[PDB]
RNA sequence: UCUAGAGUCCAUAUCAACAAUAGGGUUUACUGGAUCAGGACAUCCCGAUGGUGCAGCCGCUAUUAAAGGUUCGUUUGUUCAACGAUUAAAGUCCUCGUGAUCUGAGUUCAGACCGGAGUAAUCCAGGUCGGUUUCUAUCUACUUUAUUCCUCCCUGUACGAAAGGACAAGAGAAAUAAGGCCUACUUCACAAAGCGCCUUCUAAAUGAUAUCAUCUCAACUUAAUACCCACACCCACCCAAGAACAGGGUU
RNA sequence: UAAAUAGGCUCCACGAGGGUUCAGCUGUCUCUUACUUUUAACCAGUGAAAUUGACCUGCCCGUGAGGCGGGCAUAACACAGCAA
């Protein structure tokens, strides 16, 4: 059907600021103890997580560039070594991505 | 190493707890009565204590059509047909009423149910009551009948010919003409089989089991 | 109601629901870590984990092939199953892939997930580590380490 | 369930019955408070233009466990005061009819093979 | 502010922790199992009109049982998990009606419970249970707090009542939730098939409080009269119900001696404030049943 | 209400004529069905009691009783009626009760035909076939308050003029209603369901006004428990809990 | 048909014309149930329209009805349903 009569201010305000309707003060805030941003607790530092995407996209770009064009997914492991790292006696018969940057501190 | 499906529990969230006490007493029940091995398909004859006469005995011969149940009530239907009129009966394994269980012709057919009997030619369930069993070898694989079949014309009790039953025992370039194959395999599901999720694995299970069944003795 | 159904209903079905999943595991196969909506992660996840084992089967097994046939679209792949990932977990029974959340989708501010299979090459992921051990509540449980282990 | 609208096929040999006839018998009422008819419940059938009462003596639907599940809905024709119109009974009826009560005795004397 | 037990233990803390609290918490339950040679209250003989304290149980599954006369009867497995009786309340303690028990059952976590409750069960003794029910029993029927109760509490031959909260349906249309003939299929019901029909009467501009319309259903308690007991296993303390107890499956149900005016008598030959497992009169077997349950191990039954 | 007339004798076992005292309508000539139902009792059944010409179950009337129930079909639609099978019963009415819940017929929508009236157009409180009423809920209100039947003992006692044939008390079996479950069957398959299963608690005694008597608008004495039940958390995950929020679990 | 107000100038062929019947078929129904998709409910973006005297918008009985009278009830507030 349709509305009888108007609603008033006093109603709208009633419904509107009604508690249920309220956004919640976020209580699982906190600062990353580290490396000292921003996070919830159940989710990741956003800044890390986007400093690690930039790493895995320049990483596997360098892939691409290698095996060519599609469909050569390599049938052994890969490692990747940045400037000055010798591929390590563990590594050999592994395929390596060269990088051209110092290995970032976070890289273990 | 065959371990009867009745020990096998359906996938769920009972406590194990009931399992074990399931499988107590109805190892304890096993030890009164021989609960032979019959595959879906063989032909048995159930000896029970009729509950409504003074204490008389009944034999009843047909074939096992279907198995199913678990736990201290499972079952199995016999069907057959008697002066020309087909009938069933559900008889529950550890009942305290079957007296005996003879498996008189172990058999195993391509399909793990066969219910379409009720649709075959009655000559397809039918069994003479008073028949004698036969031999096997022991350390011989369950021999695994052919017996495709040919159906009652035109109205099937379950429509048969659906790929979700899967039924490998039908006669069906017969009784339904070509076309009719084709309706009826727009149904086909080709990501059921393939789908990794839904495989209830049991190895681990029927291994406990096994532990349990063997040291009750 | 729905009660005790484990599957999520997503895709215009079952098939493609099937079709969706397959597609994230096969990214998931080829790049060994991706971020996707969190339900559909984790509904991939179990598949992800099956994957491996039936890969570890080797390629000899048939049922094996035609499953890794099935479960991934660009066939490349599926050498890598069975001599780069199904060997990289000989040990492990269990648990291959690890999946967290991460800030929502920019866009329609879904609930996102990161999936990956343990022990790539890629750079790590910040995981989050539990509170250092010298800690005072740690130090304090410490001393009821050695204090209760003499009285044992 | 043998209801209202549901077609059974006399077996007693049938003196009336067994005759040819285009229509064939029907359930016109189930002598129950509800309509469903089991195993013993004797109903009324329309038969060869005539109402006569019945007996179900079995039904292809399934009952409980240790008693048998026909596939035709049986049934023997009784006159009114209980006395069965037949002579004989060739269809196997079952074993549940000695039980609960009913004017059940005389359909045991007349026919000839149980389950 | 707001934080959860293990936030902020270490790696090397957690297992610790929990092997500790669980060690507790056995430590603890054993040291109950003995409460005679603690110290117990009076124990009366039963007479006429006395109430007796009940069990929480629970729901594990179904199972069929057997009888000497031929028949199928459908069970109920309840297991008896940590019942202690936790509290007592005297007759004018609450004003009248009767003397009160609190038993608790199914052991929980103590991680995850409010501060009052580890209060109060810390200066028990026992670890927190998960469902405290509230048995109305006489003055003589008392027992001690701290003490356990066991599946031998019944015995097969009496009928007990069973009440636990029904399955969640959620929120459920009118057919689903009272049974209405909703109105038919194609002739034209266009937009009407499970529907309900006229609300109430039209003289009336109101619709009466009290009718049946849309919304939540089940989840609810209620109680089940009149089940008889047919078997009792003591060594996992099982009760074998006669038919079907609300609930689901793993969801603790309560559990007492049946109030309808055909068994007010047949409380004598129980046990009568409990059974205590340390009293030592001929140790009961492990399952105790009916005179009439044909129990597996016999011989096949015969009706001549 | 007078019985007055009858009824094999006799008003009261039945009709009970006229009239009187009561509650209620009569418009044409010179609106059903489905769905859900709320309510009254002027009760159809079940319950309790009186008399009987029922010598007895049932019948008949009379008082009391509204907690519960009050079937399925063929033909047809001023809405009824007839008919078949049943049932313990297929009650009489108010709120079409109920069309922002759904449908059909109509009566009054344009098409066409038949019959009557008319010079014709057209009419006809006639008969046939066909034929479109849309709604996103603002406000109120509301959304968790065990009966019957059959069978059998008890048996064919009393009652009864022969003949027929009781209570009180129990025991089985079925259905329905409410409530709940998934061990089996069934549709199906980590579960939801039913066709399946379980539970349901006005005749006397003493006796005055009126010393006998009298049942007393005389005094006076007799013929539901159950269910729920912990002040203070909530980030995350799981859930038999769930629309969101809530609720259970995380040892 | 168990039951019936229904059906039963000649003149082949034809009819999305009207009425009736046999047999089958089927969830039309006895009596509903499960799953899937859209809708749905929640989060995020964009964002209408009929309607609207004012409203601080209860129930029962009476008058002639949320608003009058006499009784009763009554802390405020969302969200999803229903249609008296
Ligand atoms: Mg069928
Ligand atoms: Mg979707
Ligand atoms: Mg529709
Ligand atoms: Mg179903
Ligand atoms: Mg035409
Ligand atoms: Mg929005
Ligand atoms: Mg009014
Ligand atoms: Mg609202
Ligand atoms: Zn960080």
């Amino acid at each position: 059907a349709a509305p009888k009569n108007r609603r008033t201010i006093e109603v709208n305000r009633c419904r509107r600021r009604n508690p249920q309707k309220l956004i919640k003060v976020k209580n699982n805030i906190d600062v990353c103890p580290e490396c000292g941003h921003l996070k919830q607790k159940h989710v990741l530092c956003a800044y890390c997580y986007e400093k690690v995407c930039k790493e895995t996209a320049e990483i596997r770009r360098q892939i691409g560039k290698q095996e060519g064009g599609p469909f050569k997914a390599p049938t052994i492991e890969t490692v990747v070594l940045y400037t000055g790292e010798t591929p390590s006696e563990q590594d050999q018969g592994k395929r390596i991505i060269e990088r051209d940057r110092k290995r970032p501190s976070w890289f273990t | 190493r065959f371990l009867s499906p009745e020990f096998i529990p359906r996938r769920g969230r009972t406590d194990p707890l009931k399992f074990q006490i399931e499988r107590k007493d109805m190892l304890e029940r096993r030890k009164v009565l021989h609960i032979p091995e019959f595959y879906v398909g063989s032909i048995l004859r159930v000896t029970t204590a009729d509950p409504y006469a003074s204490g008389k005995i009944s034999q009843f011969l047909g074939i096992c059509i279907q198995r199913s149940g678990r736990g201290l009530g499972a079952t199995f239907i016999l069907r057959n047909v008697i002066e020309g009129q087909g009938v069933e009966i559900c008889f529950e394994l550890y009942n305290p009423r079957v007296q005996e269980i003879q498996v008189v012709k172990l058999e195993k057919r391509l399909d793990d149910s066969l219910l379409y009997l009720r649709d075959a030619l009655p000559e397809y369930s039918t069994f003479d009551v008073n028949m004698k069993p036969v031999v096997q070898e022991p350390n011989q694989k369950v021999p695994v009948n052919e017996l495709k079949v040919k159906m009652k014309p035109k109205p099937w009790s379950k429509r048969w010919e659906r790929p979700n039953f899967n039924i490998k025992g039908i006669r069906f370039d017969l009784c339904l003409t070509e076309q009719q194959m084709k309706e009826a395999q727009k149904w086909n599901q080709p990501w059921l089989e393939f789908d990794m999720m839904r495989e209830y694995d049991t190895s681990k299970i029927e291994a406990a089991i096994w532990k349990e069944i063997e040291a009750s003795k | 109601i729905s009660h005790g159904r484990v599957f999520r209903r997503m895709g215009l079905g079952p098939e493609s629901r099937i079709h969706l999943l397959r597609n994230l595991l096969t990214g998931l196969v080829r790049h060994e870590r991706i971020e996707a909506p969190w339900a559909r992660v984790d509904e991939m996840r179990g598949y992800a984990e099956k994957l491996i084992d039936y890969g570890k089967l080797g390629d000899t097994n048939e049922r094996a092939m035609r499953m890794a046939d099935f479960w991934l679209t660009e066939k490349d792949l599926i050498p890598k199953l069975f001599q780069v990932l199904a060997p990289r977990y000989k040990d492990q029974t269990g648990g291959y892939t690890r999946m967290l959340q991460i800030p929502n989708r920019s866009l329609d501010r879904a609930k996102m997930a990161v999936i990956e299979y343990k022990g790539n090459c890629l750079p790590p992921l910040p995981l989050p580590r539990r509170d250092s051990h010298l800690t005072l509540l740690n130090q304090l449980l410490q001393g009821l380490r050695q204090d209760l282990r003499q009285s044992q | 369930a043998i209801q209202k609208m549901t077609r059974v096929r006399v077996v007693d040999n049938s003196a009336l019955g067994n005759s040819p006839y285009h229509r064939a018998p029907r359930c016109i009422h189930v002598y129950k408070k509800n309509g469903v008819g089991k195993v013993g419940d004797q109903i009324l059938l329309a038969i060869k233009g005539q109402k006569k009462k019945a007996l179900i003596v079995g039904h292809c639907m399934p009952g409980p466990r240790m008693t048998p599940r026909f596939d035709s809905n049986n049934v023997v024709l009784i006159e009114d005061n209980g006395n069965p119109v037949g002579t004989r009974i060739k269809t196997p009826i079952p074993t549940s009819l000695r039980k609960r009560e009913g004017e059940y005795s005389k359909v045991l004397a007349i026919a000839q093979n149980f389950v | 502010s707001g934080t959860w037990w293990d936030e902020h233990l270490s790696e090397e803390n957690v297992p610790f922790i929990k092997q500790l609290v669980s060690d507790e918490d056995k430590a603890q339950l054993a040291s109950k199992l003995c409460p005679l040679k603690d110290e117990p209250w009076p124990i009366h003989p039963w007479e006429p009109g006395s109430f007796r304290v009940g069990l929480i149980a629970l729901k594990l599954g179904m199972m069929p049982l057997w009888t000497k006369d031929g028949q199928k009867h459908v069970v109920t497995l309840l297991q008896v998990q940590d019942c202690h009786v936790l509290k007592y309340t005297s007759k004018e303690n609450c004003n009248g009606k009767m003397a009160t028990l609190s038993v608790g059952g199914k052991t929980v976590s103590r991680f995850r419970k409010a501060t009052s409750i580890l209060e109060f069960y810390r200066e028990l003794g026992l670890p927190p249970k998960q469902t405290v029910k509230i048995f109305n029993i006489t003055d003589n029927a008392a027992i001690k707090p701290g003490t356990p109760l066991y599946a031998a509490h019944f015995r097969p031959g009496q009928y007990v009542d069973v009440t636990a909260k029904t399955i969640g349906k959620g929120f459920q249309g009118v057919m689903k939730r009272w049974g209405f003939k909703g109105q038919p299929a194609t002739h034209g019901q266009t937009k009407t098939h499970r529907r309900p029909g006229a609300v109430a009467t039209g003289d009336i501009g109101r619709v009466w409080p009290g009718t049946k319309m849309p919304g939540k259903m089940g989840n609810i308690y209620r109680t089940e009269y009149g089940l008889k007991v047919w078997r009792i296993n003591t060594k996992h303390n099982i009760i074998y119900v006669n038919g079907s107890v609300p609930g689901h499956k793993n969801c603790l149900v309560k559990v007492k001696d049946s109030k309808l005016p055909a068994y007010k008598d047949l409380g004598k030959n129980l046990p009568f404030p409990t059974y205590f497992p340390d009293g030592d009169e001929e140790e009961l077997p492990e399952d105790l049943y009916d005179e009439n349950v044909c129990q597996p191990g016999a011989p096949s039954i015969t009706f001549a």
